[PDB]
């Protein structure tokens, strides 16, 4: 993994002694060769992961959250190169350089053998993200989003580090390769249960769960679109990542320590889903639907069943690109009206209609119109729920009704009825923007042609 | 513990030097030439034993040779010597300086009739060596076995195997 690492540092020199008028050009085209390399991890076995050193494994979880983590760098310099056109070129450098380094910490987040070396990586992403959102945020209250997005991370993450060194005194080794081969059956314990919170409660923390999800809304409207970009498409899946690497460990009791959590999220993505319907806010109605699309994601690793998890990380991808597009289409409308409240503009497919289909397709991937890979996330952690407990349908079914009745409310209020009569700056759409939604959408759509390669390790 | 082990009375029983502080130190001198031999075998059974009760019989060869020292003084020069330890035994601080007359007189008297040469100055302070048939005291200390010491450093150094095993430190 070292072939990607070593250029990703690259791009700290390729950014700080380019022309100063360069600097997006560079960094964009660079980034791209390094998300068209990463696509040399899709080298997995049936059996054995692509394990490539004492330090750097990828199975086939990790692979397509890194070849999504490598995409999303040139959509991020895309969507962030507009509203920073009149700032500092040392500021503007400092921002290239923070979204570099945070993309150097999530490729060896998830490719880290080891867990200790995942929970630096892991709380080492909070730095970057944390300066993003509170410099080149916008409002006031981006310092408040910065410190509830700090404050909640670190006080879920804090029993994890004395958790995973218990498990390195105990069993000897936080390699995962090791784990694999001695993992020990957790008993019933007081000991083994609150081991068990904290292995999980930092992942509950990050995905988010429902009651602990309250940084989010604050952390995705004030951060720039970048952060947005980031929280919306990775960070949040640095929780199912480690929650599918950590319950290895935490079995048997996790049989019958899941149900707090797993209520709190099957009916907290009904709330989250019904907050949508009422938020006025477009960007906040974007993060409720990240909290309720991650919900699924807490229920289906909490389950652990096969076809749980292989929906699990087809849903974690498919609403990383999709909430990436949605952060990104309200930033289009963010940057011509100077306002993130949705009944401001209007009746906008009069007035943009190929940004109109843009808000069309990702309001279908959304609602997980088939055969999407959001719907076959979707479906494959309804099925596995089915499995589960029979009356979980009604939950999930509701939910996807719910999901409908804000991915066209925001397509009807944004987009259609009677255009706004006093806003006139509405630009037409620019080949930056166009080329954005593009970057998000085709590739969510190619991968309903081969689904496999996202579907995790046990396909 | 135990009981502790002490002589009794009537081991302790010795005829006594009966006399007084001047007296001894006008015949000082004199007392350190001529009883040299048993005073230094006890005072060596004295260092090396380091336990009185173990040196009570060399101490009453001390007694005995004491007094046999005095008579031989009271036989002879008793007059000369009773002047002298009076004139010691005037002063306050005991003065070898302040009684040189009387001095020459008991030195004279003890040289003519005795033949005993008066110590130099410098003589009394050497250290002798004792010709003594007692076995030297293999633990005068009492002690007991002393405790086994860790085993110390042995072998080549070999380098860390592999490396710190920090976590994930490779070297
Ligand atoms: C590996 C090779 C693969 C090759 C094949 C490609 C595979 C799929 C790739 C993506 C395909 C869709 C891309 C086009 C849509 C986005 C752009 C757009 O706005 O188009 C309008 C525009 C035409 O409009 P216009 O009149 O010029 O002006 C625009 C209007 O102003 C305003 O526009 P509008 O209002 O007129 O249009 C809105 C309308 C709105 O219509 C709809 O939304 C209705 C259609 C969707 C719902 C109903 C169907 C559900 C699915 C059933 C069909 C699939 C399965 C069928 C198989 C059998 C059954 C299983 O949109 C459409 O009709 C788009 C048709 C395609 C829709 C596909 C589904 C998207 C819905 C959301 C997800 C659904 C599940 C996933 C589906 C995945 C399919 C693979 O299109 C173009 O200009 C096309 C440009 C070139 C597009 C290239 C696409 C591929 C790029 C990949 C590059 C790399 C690989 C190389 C292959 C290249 C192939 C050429
Ligand atoms: C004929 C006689 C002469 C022949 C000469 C032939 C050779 C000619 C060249 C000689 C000079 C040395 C060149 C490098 C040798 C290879 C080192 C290496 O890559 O180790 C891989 C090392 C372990 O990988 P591996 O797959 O297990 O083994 C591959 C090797 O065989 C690893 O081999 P190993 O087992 O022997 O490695 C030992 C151990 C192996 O590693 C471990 O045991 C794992 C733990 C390592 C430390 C992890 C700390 C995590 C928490 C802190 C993270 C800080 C933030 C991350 C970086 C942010 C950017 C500043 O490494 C350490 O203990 C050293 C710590 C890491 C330093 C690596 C050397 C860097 C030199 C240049 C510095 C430039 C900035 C680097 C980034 C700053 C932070 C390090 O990878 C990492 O730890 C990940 C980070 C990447 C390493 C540094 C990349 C070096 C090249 C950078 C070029 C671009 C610079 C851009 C500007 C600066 C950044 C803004
Ligand atoms: C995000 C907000 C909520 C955060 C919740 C975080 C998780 C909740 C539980 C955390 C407990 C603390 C870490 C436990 C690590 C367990 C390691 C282990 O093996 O323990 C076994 C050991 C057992 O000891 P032992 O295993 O060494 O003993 C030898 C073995 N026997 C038992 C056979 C003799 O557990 C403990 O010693 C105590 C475990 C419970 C700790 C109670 C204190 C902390 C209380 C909760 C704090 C939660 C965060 C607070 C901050 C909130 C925000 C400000
Ligand atoms: C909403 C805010 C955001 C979210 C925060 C987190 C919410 C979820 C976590 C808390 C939910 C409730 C606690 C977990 C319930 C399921 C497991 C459990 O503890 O069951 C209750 C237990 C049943 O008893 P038993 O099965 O015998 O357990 C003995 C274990 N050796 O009952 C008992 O033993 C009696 C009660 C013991 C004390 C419980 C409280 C302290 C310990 C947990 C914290």
């Amino acid at each position: 993994m070292l072939k990607y690492i070593i250029p990703t540092m690259m791009l700290m020199p390729l950014t700080w002694l380019s022309k100063n008028s360069m600097i997006w050009i560079n960094t964009t085209l660079h980034s791209l060769l390094i998300s068209l390399t990463s696509l040399l991890l899709l080298n997995q076995f049936g059996d054995n992961s692509l394990n490539f050193s004492l330090t750097f494994f990828s199975d086939s979880l990790s692979t397509p959250l890194l070849i999504l983590t490598m995409w999303l760098l040139p959509l991020m310099l895309m969507a962030s190169q507009h509203h920073l056109s009149k700032e500092n070129l040392a500021r503007k450098k400092l921002f290239i350089s923070m979204l570099i380094l945070l993309q150097l910490f999530l490729i060896m987040t998830f490719t880290a053998t080891e867990l200790i070396f995942f929970y630096i990586m892991f709380e080492a992403t909070l730095v970057p993200t944390l300066i993003i959102i509170t410099r080149w945020g916008n409002q006031t209250e981006r310092l408040n989003a910065g410190l509830y997005f700090l404050f909640y991370t670190l006080a879920g993450s804090l029993p994890l580090l004395v958790a995973l060194i218990y498990i390195q005194n105990t069993m000897g080794s936080l390699n995962f390769l090791i784990l694999q081969y001695w993992v020990q059956p957790m008993p019933n314990s007081w000991s083994n249960t609150f081991m068990w919170l904290a292995c999980m409660m930092a992942f509950m923390v990050k995905m988010p769960l429902y009651g602990l999800h309250l940084w989010l809304p604050k952390a995705h409207v004030e951060a720039p679109i970048a952060g947005s970009m980031v929280l919306a498409a990775i960070l949040l899946k640095l929780g199912g990542y480690g929650m599918m690497r950590i319950t290895l460990l935490l079995n048997p009791i996790t049989d019958f320590m899941a149900y707090p959590f797993i209520m709190l999220s099957l009916w907290g993505m009904i709330m989250t889903s019904s907050i949508c319907l009422r938020q006025t806010d477009l960007k906040s109605l974007i993060a409720y639907s990240s909290v309720s699309h991650m919900a699924l994601v807490i229920v289906a690793i909490l389950i652990q069943t096969p076809w749980s998890y292989m929906g699990a990380t087809a849903l974690m991808i498919a609403h990383g690109l999709t909430s990436s597009m949605l952060f990104c289409l309200a930033n289009s409308n963010y940057e011509r009206v100077h306002s993130r409240t949705m009944i401001l503009a209007r009746g906008l497919q009069t007035l943009l209609p190929l940004m109109a289909a843009w808000w069309l397709l990702a309001s279908l991937t959304n609602l997980a119109l088939p055969p999407s890979i959001n719907l076959i996330g979707e479906l494959f952690v309804v099925m596995s729920t089915f499995s589960w407990s029979n009356i979980t349908i009604i939950l999930m079914g509701l939910n996807m009704v719910i999901t409908a009745l804000y991915s066209l409310y925001m397509l009807i209020t944004t987009q259609r009825g009677k255009h706004t009569h006093h806003i006139n700056n509405i630009l037409p759409s620019f080949t930056r923007e166009n080329a954005l939604m593009s970057l998000h959408m085709l590739p969510l759509l190619l991968l309903s042609l081969n689904p496999k390669i996202i579907l995790g390790p046990l396909y | 513990p135990g009981i502790v082990e002490l002589p009794s009375l009537e081991d302790l029983k010795v005829q006594e030097v009966k006399v007084s502080s001047s007296v001894l130190k006008a015949a000082a001198h004199h007392y350190g030439a001529q009883c040299d031999k048993p005073n230094k075998e006890f005072m060596l059974c004295r260092w090396e034993e380091k336990d009185p009760r173990r040196c009570l019989e060399e101490g009453k060869l001390v007694n005995q040779c004491a007094l046999e020292f005095f008579r031989q003084i009271k036989r002879h020069c008793a007059e000369p010597f009773t002047e002298y330890w009076t004139c010691i035994d005037y002063s306050g601080l005991q003065l070898f300086r302040r009684c040189r007359k009387e001095q020459a007189q008991f030195d004279k008297c003890v040289l003519d009739k005795l033949g005993w040469v008066r110590p130099d100055l410098g003589e009394l302070s050497k250290v002798t060596k004792v010709k003594t048939d007692r076995p030297l005291p293999e633990n005068p200390y009492h002690s007991r076995a002393r405790p086994e010491p860790n085993p110390e450093v042995e072998g080549d150094l070999k380098p860390a195997r592999h490396g710190s095993r920090l976590f994930f430190w490779t070297m």
